[PDB]
DNA sequence: TAAAATATAAT
DNA sequence: ATTATATTTTAAAAAATATAAATTAAAA
DNA sequence: TTTTAATTTATATTTTT
């Protein structure tokens, strides 16, 4: 009943990047109205909201709400056999144990078929509020992945203070501290260097840092990371498509 | 319980994640004590040593949970050791069975050292074990040196263990039998280990998707552990798990199936201890949880030197370096949860 | 003296990466004709046919029919040590037990002269009968590569089912089942953008995937790979090598 | 007190992976002069001479001689979060035993600030002294790279010997035996392909291939290695780092 | 305390 | 005539260590 | 895109006494 034409293989195969190694299984649900994904991690401390809206998809059309359990190691295994400009169509029919990935080559030689099985599955869902976040740093997603793949090295945790003038993102571990900064830029403010701070109260929170590896997978999906985040709220890591959707990656802070 | 975990694994395998032993990081878990300590002077046996000292003591098990310990601190997860105390009487005979089958075993030992075989000397020094009060003692002392809490259960073990977690205090029980579900615990770990990362993950049962799966409540939950094979009491001989679950699902309590069940297809024992063994599983005799208070101290290190490398006759760096391990992974900031956070407005299931 | 000039050493260094993973100890057949290598690899289950015509070398001479024990992950090590532009010459004395590979460089300022010992061991060469055969596609090696290298991700088992509209790559695994179709493109015979096949009955047969993917390391020898087969045969994978030779693999179906 | 800020610290990234993996953990003695980096290897074989001076360190300023012990591997682990083009400004203290680093972005809002634990120990001063060396080559780092790395497969000794036509590194073991030889160029460039060689007495010195691969991850830093080796002396293994400093690698020959 | 193997048994 | 089931019987760890292997990020 | 070159990582030894 679902069928979903996406012209450029490249989106999918950096969600599914992305998806490959934070959470291992996850329920996609689908409706008219878009793909969704509110997928919760194993370990029980990152949450990820997927979204790619119907308009995204250049042909879309879907009779009914279904929710299919994949395995998204699988999936991921599956669309790594499509190109980056490749064209994907998702299809699913009645009484759906499979799911269709169809790979055709821009130059139309090409077809690749793929019925990848499904399984039984039972994800729960979370409650997200539409709320007003605190500090919102808008951040090149190549630097914001350079800053989590340098901590790494230092220590476990991050310490991302927010204030007026930047953010600091501390770490601490046996070999030293590091304190990378980073300055609000009002002057370059371009497609790429884009780094914006909306500023409503100066926040300190400690993060894990591996689990911000996990979200760090999903750069080259867009080149905006926009961190939002509240005194104690879990921290947004958005990844703003401009083609469709969001894919928010939200992670619990450590508590003193 | 006999056969409940390939029971749950082939009816209802949704109840069972398959987690990491690192993905927890903060994660309070009370411990079946004499369980590990089975575990731990049984598999470091290294052949026909028992890996005692000079002197003779037996040390393998403090050695064994103090590295098993230590790994728990530098994954994450917070143990609290619960030790077993005196048993309910319904199992005071089983055991001393169980006592008898080593007996057996100390028969079978006239064909293990007489002959000279050592494999089979090896296999049964693996079968002779027994925890005493000088084990027990010795591994509370070295847990008090370490500052993990641990807690002398008044009745068995696990049915305290189930108590900690019903209480809401710890999120878990590590024990790796399957009696904690019966007597009332949510969330249950199995292969609760340090290095089998990936060859034993760890099988974390949930009590709630049980009961939400086989359609059943605490009262039946007792009941099909008592049918499919309980240590407490006997069972019914015709009734295995598939019958258990297929003659559950259909009638709810026992009184029930012990009236209507003829006695020429599945006859029931002549001793019946089902009222028994349902009081002892529902309301056992534990220990009052919010009397007690789990904190966790720093580890004391010049103590520990003295007591688990002194009279043991250890090395010095390995377990120093153990020691700061801890004090490293101890010392820091415990991780946030997101449940705590984020309501769960709502389940999705893949239809 | 068997002496062997060749200024597209890399040639020879796709081929001893070719053959590195399938053959661990080979059996070079090298006559006036040129080298030869009919060598059936560890597992006993696919037979390799590499086959260097002496029109290609710049300076051929052999004087007898020498047959050379070579232990293929030492010439592929040694093989390693020249560049993508050297010139590679092998050379072997009668009397001498030993190959001796020499990289002159293409400014020729690093003259680098190896020497390998060669082992003595059973001849392998059982010989193989040609058969016409019946589907014979002429695709090009990077997208074969690539089929087999993301269909080897679900099973070891790819179905090929050849027909006179396009040639079906099927693989059935326990997380999914590929189907990758390709057809017949009018690009005036390209080097790499030229899928052409000729036909005598539609067949389908079913092979492993491991030396598949064996096959696969031989892809950058050419950019366009003849895949032949027929009615309970042996698949041919031939490389033609820079119209100097052919690296033709064999594998028996599943 | 002590100050060291530089505009391109790439050279202080590939001095921390050209000399991550020989020493464990190595004094660096800061003097007015600079830096100068002198022990030896984990294994006590080779020797690390490193030396920093002032002049290419864009703002410099010491004021005490300091000895502070880094761990090579943290140090290495702290300079792989700096890029290719961040200013590299070196902070240290006198009572605090703290190794400060700030890297700046050319794009100047990234501004990074990793602090390092030190170590107080004392490494026995072994000076060597400086003598007229009799044979000195000066080649291309990617060609001796690629010499070590491709002579590394073959065994684990090589034997280098220098005479009027060139240089020739000959390895020997069990895959066989490889003798690479580089004749003296007619100065094509002054730094970019060009092996020039002085020469006094002919010498033929057998050295390990294991250290001298470890030698070898200093070639990204300069783009000559100047060899300099005579009658049963170390081998001094010499990057002359943008006309800034010297790494120098001592090794003895077996 | 746990799982498998295999003869045995009844739905 | 497979499905169950209760019989027999095995089994329980974790350090470092060296070494072979599969990613992954780095470097063309 | 493609290889190297590290970089962990999953095996598999051995004493831990």
């Amino acid at each position: 009943m679902f069928e979903a034409r996406l012209v450029q293989g490249s989106i999918l195969k950096k969600v599914l990047e992305a998806l490959k190694d934070l959470i291992n299984e996850a329920c996609w649900d689908i409706s008219s109205s878009g793909v969704n994904l509110q997928s919760m991690d194993s370990s029980h401390v990152s949450l990820v909201q997927l979204t790619l809206r119907s308009e995204g998809f250049d042909t879309y059309r879907c009779d009914r709400n279904l929710a299919m359990g994949v395995n998204l190691t699988s999936m991921s295994k599956i669309l790594k056999c499509a190109g980056n400009e490749d064209i994907i169509t998702l299809r699913a029919e009645d009484n759906a144990d499979t799911l269709a990935l169809v790979f055709e080559a821009p130059n139309q030689e090409k077809v690749s078929d793929y019925e990848m099985k499904l399984m039984d599955l039972d994800v729960e869902q979370l409650g997200i509020p539409e709320q007003e976040y605190s500090c919102v740093v808008k951040m090149p997603s190549g630097e914001f992945a350079r800053i989590c793949r340098d901590l790494s090295h230092i220590g476990d945790a991050v310490v991302i203070s927010c204030a007026k003038d930047g953010v600091k993102f501390s770490a601490s571990g046996e070999l030293g501290n590091g304190n990378i900064k980073l300055s609000q830029t009002s002057n370059v403010d371009k497609e790429e260097e884009a780094v914006t701070i909306e500023m409503n109260e100066p926040v300190q929170l400690t993060f894990a840092l591996r689990y911000l590896n996990f979200f760090t997978k999903a750069t080259p999906l867009s080149s905006t990371v926009t961190l939002s985040m509240s005194a104690d709220v879990p921290l947004v890591v958005e990844y703003k498509i401009a083609d469709m959707g969001h894919l928010k990656y939200y992670l619990a802070p450590k508590i003193e | 319980i006999q056969g409940l975990a390939k029971l749950i694994a082939d009816v209802a395998p949704s109840a069972i994640r398959e987690n990491d032993i690192k993905s927890y990081f903060g994660r309070k878990v009370a411990i079946d004590a004499s369980m590990s300590i089975y575990q731990f002077l049984i598999a470091v046996r290294q052949g026909g040593d028992v890996l005692q000292n000079e002197e003779g003591e037996t040390t393998s098990h403090l050695m064994g949970m103090f590295y098993r310990t230590i790994r728990m601190m530098e994954n994450g997860i917070k143990p609290v050791y619960v030790f077993d105390g005196k048993p309910p009487q319904l199992k005071s005979g089983e055991l001393a069975k169980r006592s008898e089958r080593r007996a057996e075993a100390e028969k079978q030992l006239q064909q293990a050292q007489a002959a000279g075989a050592e494999q089979e000397v090896e296999k049964f020094t693996k079968r002779l074990v027994k925890v005493t009060k000088q084990h027990n003692d010795e591994c509370k002392h070295l847990l008090s040196l370490m500052g993990i809490p641990y807690l002398d259960a008044p009745s068995e073990a696990e049915a305290s263990c189930a108590a900690l977690v019903k209480a809401g205090k710890v999120y878990a029980a590590a024990t790796e039998d399957m009696d904690c579900l019966t007597f009332g615990s949510p969330v249950l770990m199995r292969h609760l280990t340090a290095s089998e990362a990936k060859k034993l993950p760890i099988q974390e049962f949930h009590l709630s998707r049980i009961l939400q799966e086989l359609g059943l409540n605490q009262e039946q939950f007792v009941d099909l552990c008592i049918l499919l094979g309980s240590d407490y009491c006997e069972s019914i001989r015709g009734i295995g798990p598939k019958r258990a679950v297929d003659l559950i699902q259909k009638h709810k309590s026992i009184e029930e199936i012990v009236r209507r069940l003829d006695p020429n297809k599945y006859p029931v024992p002549e001793n019946w201890l089902h009222k028994e063994a349902h009081q002892l599983f529902l309301e056992p005799e534990v220990l009052d949880p919010e009397s007690v208070e789990l904190k966790w101290s720093e580890p004391n290190e010049e103590e520990l030197i003295k007591f688990m490398c002194g009279e043991k006759q250890f090395s010095e760096e390995r377990i120093r370096s153990g020691v700061k391990r801890l004090s490293k992974s101890r010392q820091g900031s415990t991780q946030g949860r997101l449940d705590d956070f984020f309501k769960v407005t709502g389940s999705l299931s893949s239809a």
